[PDB]
């Protein structure tokens, strides 16, 4: 029940607004629009050493939100920062998910439990345990196309054939692993094969890019003359 | 739980023998497993389920109702949108 | 004699002229005008350079009754021969509005003068349709599969227009219009595309109701008309073939250069965005110094 203005604000105000929106959306299971909001918030915020409190809080959230999607933010990210001290927990949280070992993830979230609770990503860390598993079976399907559930149990220490069957079955509804199970032959056969320059797929993709380019077109046109018209009106030599 | 499992297994495979259905979808009688399937719109013919039936029928229904031409977007429609953005 | 009237290129001068003659004899109320056409022949393109009026009085009781002066035609031809000597009888114009079968008898009379086969150029004076106001025909002799002997009948000729270098630039001087059938800018071609499509729609609808009129209202059956429609169906395009899959692929490539070019203009326009904002910063400095100078300017006006 909107009334937020984009009329006359500071870029301070857009940074606060976009932070609160991303965060709120995260726990209610929408991660996609939250991505837009938090990526947006950092850039709008003034980049300075007295603003380091607000900026530091945004960086922590953003990576955590990337892990929630099942995408992985850069190891490059945690390393070249001068944020390293505070970005000490997140690096391990990303690494645990990336390598898809569940045992590492359990030790991490225990060990940093105090640090995370402050920044209140702790409730989100519990949800990331789903995302662990997702990364760990993603690797297996990509590396071996056709692999028996038996071998997946060996590799990632699943309990049984059944336990992994259910994981995949749930996962491919959401299109994460992108495979199909062969029940009778006892394996998982991966369905990714690319080459969609035969498909009609490029047209939709391209149109979304042309809509971003059209947004940039509208956005320049209105704003350019506007300082000029005021500045011409005011007296000069 | 049963309905959640039931949805996920359509994607996985087209067919599971009657016995493999009972274990997955959690029943205690083989006659309940078969009855549930009939009501849910899978025919058991030759002790093989056909998960594909319901999926085709749901899909047929979406094509039956019409909102439909714009949401997918025609070729003609994309190209008409470019020219008019420019020309304002 | 021959058929060599495959293309008829018609000067714009002639059309203009035909309307001018028609009004200055004041033939109205279903009265007609005939004049000679002068021009080139023994060329596949028949060139209509020029026309001149013949006095012709056409009756209202019948269409089979007419007066035409044979003595007149030669005098007209020899004077025009003096001007340019590449002009010979190549037919006669009818003022339309439409074809007649009493024109067949007139055709045969012009066949004496000619050394080509007479062009009957129905120049419409009614300007009907958005396309050409000329249909062209030549009287040709045929037998036919029906059991029809020695028929004289008029076969349609496609009409085109060409004009000379001097003649064309005459048009351009006279007019200055941008036209509704032009294929110019983005907007104009958008209009042509809708117009072209609706063009086809109109012709096809006629064909459908013409078919009905053979088979219940006893219009004649003709192998030329049926034969043409068969060809349409045989060379009809098909989709879902590997031709179509390729057309989509070609289609992505054209979408692709439109996308790249859209991004390119964004960079030039955002350059302009910044630069307006740099000029404002400089004009600010200038405006502040200006105010001290305006104080003295306000003051002088009060003092005197």
């Amino acid at each position: 029940k909107l009334e937020y203005p984009h009329t006359d604000v500071s870029s301070s105000l857009e940074a606060r607004y976009f932070f609160y929106l991303s965060k709120i959306n995260a726990i209610q299971l929408d991660y996609s629009t939250a991505n837009e909001y938090i990526i947006a918030a950092i850039r709008k915020a003034p980049h300075n050493s007295k603003s380091l409190g607000f900026l530091q809080q945004s960086n922590k959230l953003h990576c955590c939100i990337q892990l929630l999607m099942g995408d992985i933010p850069e190891l490059s990210f945690f390393h070249q920062s001068n944020m390293q001290k505070s970005l000490l927990p997140y690096y391990h949280l990303t690494k645990a998910v990336k390598l898809g070992d569940l045992k590492k993830f359990t030790s991490t979230i225990t060990k940093y439990k105090q640090l995370l609770l402050k920044d209140d990503t702790y409730q989100l860390c519990v949800r990331l345990r789903s995302n662990v598993i997702k990364t760990g079976i993603r690797i297996i399907s990509l590396t071996y196309k056709k692999i028996s559930l038996r071998d997946i149990c060996l590799k990632l220490n699943l309990d049984s054939e059944q336990t992994v069957e259910y994981m995949v079955s749930r996962a491919i509804r959401d299109g994460v692993i992108e495979a199909k199970i062969n029940h009778e032959d006892g394996f998982i056969e991966t369905t990714e094969l690319l080459n969609i320059y035969d498909s009609e797929d490029p047209q939709q993709v391209f149109d979304e890019r042309i809509k971003f380019a059209n947004q940039l077109h509208d956005e320049y046109l209105v704003s350019m003359r506007y300082p000029e018209d005021k500045k011409t009106q005011q007296n000069e030599k | 739980i049963r309905d959640e499992i039931a949805k996920n297994t359509e994607l996985s495979y087209d067919f599971l023998p009657l016995s493999n259905i009972k274990a997955l979808l959690f029943f205690n009688n083989e006659k309940e497993t078969e009855k549930f399937a009939l009501e849910r719109n899978w025919p058991i013919v030759n002790s093989k389920v056909y998960f594909n039936n319901q999926s085709k029928e749901k899909a047929d229904y979406e094509d039956e109702m019409m909102h439909e031409e714009d949401q997918k977007t025609n070729i003609i429609e994309k190209a008409m949108d470019y020219a008019i953005s420019i020309e304002n | 004699m021959s058929l060599q009237h495959e293309k008829v290129t018609i000067a714009p001068l002639v059309l203009l002229s035909a309307l001018d003659h028609y009004e200055r004899t004041q033939t109205k109320e279903n009265k007609r005008c005939v004049g000679v056409i002068l021009g080139d022949a023994n060329s596949s393109t028949i060139r209509v350079t020029n026309s001149f009026a013949l006095p012709f009085e056409e009756d209202e009781k019948n269409s089979d009754v007419w007066f035409l002066d044979h003595n007149y035609i030669e005098n007209m031809n020899e004077m025009c021969k003096k001007i340019n000597a590449k002009e010979k009888l190549i037919g006669w114009y009818h003022s339309g509005p439409k074809l007649r079968a009493s024109d067949l008898k007139i055709n045969e009379l012009f066949k004496k003068y000619t050394q080509n086969n007479p062009l009957l150029l129905i120049v419409d004076v009614k300007q009907q349709g958005v396309g050409l106001p000329t249909d062209a025909y030549v009287a040709i002799e045929q037998v036919k599969d029906d059991g029809t002997s020695t028929e004289k009948t008029f076969l349609h000729l496609p009409c085109t227009i060409e004009a000379e270098e001097a003649e064309e630039i005459g048009v351009e001087h006279l007019l200055r219009d941008v036209r509704d059938q032009a294929a110019g800018g983005l907007s104009i071609r958008l209009t042509n595309q809708l117009k072209s499509l609706k063009g086809l729609q109109s012709k096809l609808k006629d064909v459908v109701e013409y078919l009905d009129k053979v088979i219940n209202k006893e219009l004649p059956i003709n192998h030329t008309i049926l034969g043409k429609l068969q060809d349409v169906f045989n060379l009809l395009p098909n989709l879902g073939t590997p031709d179509d899959d390729e057309i989509d692929v070609e289609n992505h490539d054209r979408i692709n250069i439109s996308n790249n070019l859209q991004k390119a203009l964004t960079v030039k326009t955002n350059d302009e965005l910044m630069v307006i904002y740099i000029s404002n910063l400089v004009r600010s400095i200038i405006a502040f110094d200006d105010l001290i100078e305006n104080k003295i300017q306000n003051k002088k006006i009060q003092e005197q």
